[PDB]
DNA sequence: GTCGTAGCTGAGGCCTCAGCTACGACTTTTTGAAT
DNA sequence: GTCGTAGCTGAGGCCTCAGCTACGACTTTTTGAAT
């Protein structure tokens, strides 16, 4: 690598430039420094304050300065007018024609996706009193179905076969409740996925998935990366097709696991769900309750990209899509994705 | 597969009116406002966009009464959101607001509407209820129409939703409707281009008189280094030294410049996000270092269809031919027209427009990129030695212009400056038109990328440096914009007062709002709209709609 | 084309009052003691009326909206007799 | 022919001011909290245009005067929000 | 001797510019407003009303800046009042403020005013001067245009004099301009009607539409027998028992009907008399009691003629015979275009078409006035006795006619009651109108004088009761104005609720101001306006000015 | 005669019709009677109340109620619809006709012009200390004319001679001043008349004139008669040539009488006079302390018009206007003028 | 040039009405547009 | 139904600004016109 972002979460800051560095003021009071050597996109919280001089300084460098509100919401970017962003995205777009570039991110993707769904198993079974482990014929059967997501010959092969994986992992998906069905909070293991959510978890399922597409997209943007223009997704429609692409392995992470949490804290009640001739949708304050415990779980810390210094996730992201840009242009074969 | 997605009722509705605008709006985005869309979201917003009573799932006897119900079938294909449902019981019925009077067709509802009440009709069938019917209630006068859902109104719903999926599917957007009226109000007749394209895609017709731009504002210019730009709700007020010079309103803004060390307040900041306004910032000299960008725009057709006829070697030679041949004609068009001699030179020299033109043609014969450079560069040698010639009838006091201090770093004399502020002042403009048609303003076929300098603005500012850039340039002498006094000497080499810089700016702003003809579509069209026509027709080119891109050459 | 429009209003709660000069400054200029003129395009006049339908509380207060005109040829329809009228020009903020 | 009027007045001075509502009751009918709307031919126009150079102090005052059109076709140019809005209709008092 | 006053000069202005309208303004008063006298008079009354430095009697050096100076000559035969005069010392010059823009002449000052110029230029030498020269000051520019007294000038002067001071003594009204431009906007267009006065004088022309009556309001009708009418500065405030019911402001008000007991405070009385708004007080049921009058009207030739001719036996009889020939031939057609039948019936009776016609032509060769009342009520009761057929297609309940139960005092029927409240609510009408015009409305050709009923209203509206009177009734009983509910019986007849009168006198006030097209000028002209229209023409006829006065047939 | 007019000159006052009465109330408390046998025109002065019940009454019997200001000011009439009067107009205007009514007439009005003229030099003659009579010739010279007044044979030469007499009236007018030549006050015996006042004493003269003028029309108009068709003067140009006619009888005794009172009571001085190149106009402190005056000498009370009853003169111009109508229509013969 | 701006409180200035006490206008004849 | 109405004083209600202290919006995807 060659540096970190740099998070002004004080809305108090008041940000300078100091020659070679990039010095964060409070109330005349200094904070921290950056120094512009290790650094990435610098993210301003809400009405915090960068002088000129030291977006300039930024711009010059071609630095992403994002610009997040006060809790946490993208608002935009601010992009520097040089190529050091333009090679990536002809790359991308040069490379997303071939099919080995396609095929086999796409494989790294889908097998990174099943291991931390087996891994998230391994993790949060709770069949707690007579089934302290998963059954391992599950296990082995989800290994298998690995090793043929790593073989698997094109994109439709792969497409069909991670259906089905992930099919039967939602089989045992309840099987992760607070111990036994959540009577109250019914999971169906076949209406997944279609765009009005007919259970409840499914309904937290569905707007985990969308926060999480739009937190990938702001990461990938800051980066300069086009989302929608995808490896092994569709690209029109609108739909982020590099968000969709990417977000794969990191559903069980913050996806599954946020509502995993949300549920097994007694966050997500009955009661906070509203149910119309096939439609179960949240109500406004556990919307937004559910949306502080997307925080919470974004908020936390894991150590090992491929170096061990225990980001927060919303910074792993941008970890994980400067290395998805170091691997096109050929600096680093492979993109090693981040699977725990 | 996933090859498409459930198609939205709506774009069912809107593919039964015109299906370039179903293939615009869905497979695209691509959705712009006019007066007809914004009122009918303010009818709609007030009542049906918050939400009422539920569909029971368990319907024996009792009022249904629900609103904004989002249902979907994937059996079927599509989703909706339907306005409202009346049912008693256990026979419902979708109604639909509308924003105008009653139509003056018979059974007073058009083919459209019919078309996505009988889809929403289909979909409540789906879930377990009997509809057999519909209704538009129109909010103006509240006159709700009934709508009964005949067999072959459901023929024509479920051959719509066939078409529309076999059309998004073959990837060719299909043509504009032939001449009709629907196209002056589609709120997208400013994205679609209908009769432009009609008319170079050889299915030839008169262009009917441009269908005016509506709902957008003029820029924001901050040159004052001492100024504070900062938000006062609606408005923006720009205070310098804590007393209020001006304020801007931002519903009446359309872009923002920030020149040098001015400062802009991070709320104003995020109240120009929330509206993708977007925000340029220069340096003191009119450098562009950055701007703001909002998560890509979703048009992806336009990008893919750019980067994939960019690594095409002969597109990049047609389209660097047709550009810099603009250049060269452009130029000798300038030369003439504005030549200002005394006696004996009142009038161009022929050997000159003899070299011109040999030089326009021995670029349209190029080989490759490389002799195309250099084609352009001494075609614009031989403009710029002769560029002097045509100010103020003759340099002025200090006014003086040498041919060879061009195309390099500090402008050392003034209208050397006063050129390159005004280069460096249209790419912006470029580059912010071409950002906002869904096209990469930096990878271009021409140029190469450079700081400071997106190679896709340079390539199309081509033909436009000499109607624009130079024509300002010598606006501004002539007039008495400028003279000697307005620069200030500096070791690096000249600049501008602050006197010098608004008025040259102002100068530049008269220039782009400045109304000419299109030679090929023959309308009044301001410039600032014309960069963005041709910044569509470019993507159209591109698109594989059209046969060639009309360079605009006057 | 644009057309030039006087908006004057009665409020009797204060703040709606500053909810509903909020909203005019978002629109148009100041001209007289409770008096804005508006130079609005069709957009921004339904923008407008969308905004001040909700501002206001319909029992009590009294918003007056004029049309005068096509805001090139407003001149002729207006006239002041104390301070001078000039009406809102379309053109860029230079300073 | 006659064109209905629109007038509207700031006033710095309580005497003034009783001195022009005095004027404008004697012209067209109240519709605002400072604004009166007049029915008048060209006679009478004329007429209030003279009587209001003289009520009025030029130094500060400020009285505007708009010409909505011609007194039949008004209803399309004026739109209120609050109470209803109803022109000034030419015909005698059967009272 | 004292056959002719002294010419004041603004008269010698006015007479080189039309001599009618010299004549008319002078010998007659006559005079009326429109927008640029008003505008005229706003002009002058803020400087020039009031006075200013007296023109010195020994004048040796200093400035004269005497303004609204008045000098008359009694050698020359002219008084004046300068609007001001500037001299140094003993070189004065008359300065003549005007309204307008400079005019677009040779020289800057049209004939009318270099010729008033002049004059009071002849009036300050005769006073020991030296003018020599004046001004026209036009307010609106402040663009002083000086004229020089050239000789011819004077001659013009001192001929126009000796034209006025003849034509004054002859005693005939010269005749109007030949459809000059200059009448459309003389202020007196309403009264020196030059189109219909040459059209019947048989210098035949097309009659030009209507220069259209400005600055006049509609009456003010107080029927609540409880009402109090008071002062409220400008308005007019019609207090019933202390609570508002509505204000009549004065400048838009034109008459005042007070109908039986209600009140009108002295003040509004006071207010009423200073604008000579009319005030006229009946009774319960419409009987005219009284008046306001004051001091008569001026102009004298009008009231001379009318006595002079009515004890003329023959033009008496001329004009009664006009008058109830057009009234009959009304009827006829009022029973032809109204009548209401359903079969065989629908379509009016022929032999009572020849019954009307033989007694038309019967009156049309009266040997006097006796046989003419006779034949007059023949006719009106054959009229009466068929009146019944033509309302809501036959009597309904309780709205039954007599026809024997008309011409005596209290109205026994409910139709009976209506029709004489319309006949005696027109009376008003043609009352007022006749005064309007100088005519004096109570010496009557026809009718003989008697308490109520004015002799010459009640003739000149003979032709106009079936047209306004009849109408109005068939028009409110047809349309459902009037039901049997709406009248209440007494000892004396029938009466109407105030609900019925408020609805009848609207529905009268409609006919009023319902616009028709005149059978001989052709153009639209309303009731009210026809009514001073042919009273003017009867001043004209009684003139001698045209050859028989038009009754209007239609 | 018949009645007489009645003029409630309290502005307090509030009219009431009780029977065949006229009942004058000031604060609910009566004041005066009229009773509508013996009434004439009813005056009603500033805000004074009329009951609509008694103005009915006053015209079912057509009765002229004429309003006056509180000053005094007229300001209109308000008459029946009746033919009480317009048997008047038609007697004068079928009767101007005539040559005997207007030379008659003519002839009666100025020898009783000639007669108050010279009754006034023996009244007022102020040629104190030598003088104390006028010049019996004058007087006898005056008498003359006064006969060939009553033996003009036509129009034309009784204008002439009344010219004549008028002007030698008028040179000795100057001899009746506070003693002597009124040496800041000068007199032109031959100026006379001329549109404007070129001497202080004729626009005292042309003023007084000009306000008998005005209460001879509102007189004649209160009874149905037209001032503006004469008998002796000239018709057109807005004359009033009826108030012009018979005000020559009054001339002396209220505008020659009044401008004595004002001129000899010191009311009237050379400071309030402004002249002009030949006009000399009164000053408005000047102007309305002179319309008092003409009022005081309105107010006084002469006895004898033919029956003694002492009344004020703007009731004796009603009672002379009324034998005047009288006249005509042939009640009594030949008018008989009013001479002192 | 320190978070910046949205939102609320005071103090003054416009705008009208209900309720009181003064009062007690009116001025000669001319001028006043239009093409 | 007592002079009636013009003109002035108070008490309250609109309308805006200067000066203070809180705060710390942003929410899936659809819908949205026109003839």
């Amino acid at each position: 690598g060659r540096g970190l972002p740099l998070y002004v979460q004080s809305p108090k800051a008041y940000v300078r430039k100091d020659g070679d560095c990039l010095v964060i003021e409070e109330e005349r009071v200094r904070v921290a420094e950056a120094r512009l050597g290790e650094t990435s996109q610098v993210a301003l919280f809400g009405n915090a304050t960068l002088t000129t001089a030291a977006l300039h300084e930024c711009l010059r460098r071609e630095i992403p300065v994002t610009w997040l509100s006060y809790g946490g919401w993208f608002m935009g970017h601010t992009v520097s007018t040089g190529h050091r962003n333009v090679e990536t995205r002809t790359y991308q777009y040069q490379r997303s024609f071939d099919p080995e570039t396609c095929l086999n991110l796409a494989r790294r993707w889908i097998v990174a996706k099943i291991a931390n769904c087996r891994t998230l198993l391994r993790r949060n079974w709770r069949g707690e009193g007579d089934e302290a482990k998963a059954p391992p014929g599950l296990l082995m059967s989800l290994q298998d179905d690995m090793r043929h997501a790593m073989r698997a010959p094109s994109l439709e092969v792969l497409l069909g076969i991670e259906g089905a994986s992930a099919g039967r992992y939602f089989q045992h998906f309840s099987r992760m409740l607070r111990g036994g069905d959540g009577e109250g909070m019914g999971f169906d293991f076949t209406t997944r996925n279609r765009r009005p959510p007919k259970d409840p978890v499914n309904a937290l399922l569905s707007f985990a998935y969308a926060m999480l597409t739009r937190e990938w997209t702001v990461a990938l943007a800051a980066v300069g990366l086009d989302p929608y223009r995808g490896f092994y997704h569709q690209p029109r429609f609108g739909r982020p097709a590099l968000a969709l692409d990417m977000m794969e392995p990191f559903r069980p992470l913050i996806a599954d696991s946020t509502v995993l949490m949300a549920i097994n804290n007694g966050e997500i009640r009955t009661g906070d769900f509203v149910r119309s001739a096939g439609g179960c949708n949240l109500t406004d304050s556990a919307r937004k309750r559910f949306i502080a415990g997307f925080e919470r779980r974004m908020e936390q810390e894991v150590t090992h990209p491929i170096f061990k210094y225990t980001i927060s996730y919303r910074r792993l992201l941008e970890v994980q899509a400067r290395l998805l840009t170091r691997y096109l242009s050929g600096e680093i074969p492979a993109y090693p994705n981040f699977v725990t | 597969d996933g090859s498409i997605p459930l198609i939205p009722v709506r774009m069912l509705n809107e593919h039964v009116y015109c299906p370039r605008l179903a293939y615009l709006m869905w497979v695209q985005g691509e959705f712009s406002h006019n007066e007809f869309t914004v009122d009918g979201v303010i009818r709609h917003r007030r009542v049906d966009a918050g939400g009422g009573v539920l569909p029971s799932e368990t319907q024996e006897d009792s009022r249904i009464h629900a609103r904004s119900v989002s249902l979907s079938s994937e059996r079927l294909g599509i989703t909706a959101k339907i306005d409202l449902v009346e049912g008693e019981g256990a026979y419902v019925s979708p109604v639909d607001y509308k924003r105008g009077k009653r139509p003056h067709v018979a059974g007073g509802a058009y083919e459209p509407e019919r078309v996505q009440l009988c889809a929403q009709g289909l979909l409540l069938r789906e879930h377990g209820f009997a509809s057999d019917g519909g209704a538009l209630y129109f909010v103006a006068s509240r006159e709700r129409v009934p709508v009964a859902f005949d067999d072959e109104l459901i023929g024509r719903t479920l051959a719509a939703i066939d078409e529309m999926g076999r059309t998004a599917l073959s990837g060719t957007m299909p043509p504009p409707l032939e001449d009709s009226p629907k196209c002056p109000r589609c709120s997208l007749v400013g994205i679609c281009l209908p009769d432009e394209v009609r008319f170079l895609s050889h299915l030839s017709v008169e262009p009917r008189p441009i269908i005016p731009a509506d709902g957008r504002g003029l820029p924001l210019y901050v040159q004052s280094p001492k100024a504070y730009v900062r938000k006062d709700g609606d408005c923006l007020v720009i205070e310098e030294e804590r007393v209020r010079v001006a304020e801007a309103r931002l519903g009446e803004t359309s872009q923002v410049a920030l020149f040098g060390n001015a400062t802009l307040t991070t709320a104003a900041l995020h109240e120009c996000l929330r509206r993708e306004i977007p925000v340029t910032w220069l340096s003191y000299g009119g450098w562009f270092m950055g701007h703001t960008v909002s998560t890509g725009h979703r048009n992806v057709e336009t990008r893919t269809y750019q980067y994939q006829r960019s690594f095409d070697p002969e597109t990049c030679l047609n389209l660097a031919r047709r550009w810099i041949v603009a250049k060269i004609a452009n130029c000798r068009t300038l030369l003439r027209r504005n030549w200002r001699g005394e006696g004996d030179e009142a009038k161009a020299p022929p050997g000159l427009l003899m070299s011109l033109q040999d030089d326009m043609r021995h670029a349209m014969r190029a080989p490759s990129l490389e002799v195309l450079l250099g084609i352009e560069g001494a075609s614009a040698g031989r403009y710029f030695q002769h560029f002097s010639r045509m100010l103020r009838g003759g340099d002025g006091e200090g006014m003086g212009f040498d041919f060879t201090t061009r195309n390099r770093r500090p402008p050392k004399d003034p209208v050397n400056a006063l050129l390159s502020f005004a280069y460096a002042m249209l790419t912006r403009e470029w580059t912010v038109a071409l950002a906002a048609v869904g096209l990469d303003p930096y990878r271009g076929f021409y140029h190469q990328p450079r700081f400071g300098r997106p190679a896709l603005a340079l390539d199309m500012m081509e033909p436009f440096r000499p109607l624009i850039a130079d024509s300002t340039v010598l606006m501004a002498i002539n007039n008495g914009e400028i003279r000697t006094g307005d620069f200030v000497r500096s070791a690096g080499g000249c600049n501008l007062t602050d006197s010098a810089r608004k008025r040259f700016i102002a100068g530049f702003e008269r220039r782009m709002e400045q109304e000419v003809t299109h030679p090929i579509f023959k309308y009044t069209i301001s410039y600032r709209r014309l960069l963005e026509v041709q910044a569509r027709l470019l993507t159209r080119y591109l698109s594989g709609e059209i046969p060639a891109y009309p360079n605009f050459v006057t | 084309m644009e057309h030039l429009y006087i908006v004057s209003y009665d409020i009797r709660n204060q703040r709606r009052w500053r909810r509903l000069f909020k909203t005019m400054h978002g629109f148009g200029c100041w001209l007289q003691l409770s008096v804005f003129q508006c130079r609005l395009d069709r957009i921004r006049i339904i923008k407008m009326e969308a905004a001040i339908n909700e501002i206001v509380n319909h029992a009590e207060d009294h918003v007056l909206i004029l049309d005068l005109g096509p805001a090139e040829n407003v001149k002729p329809k207006v006239s002041s007799i104390g301070k001078t009228f000039d009406p809102i020009l379309r053109q860029a903020v230079i300073v």
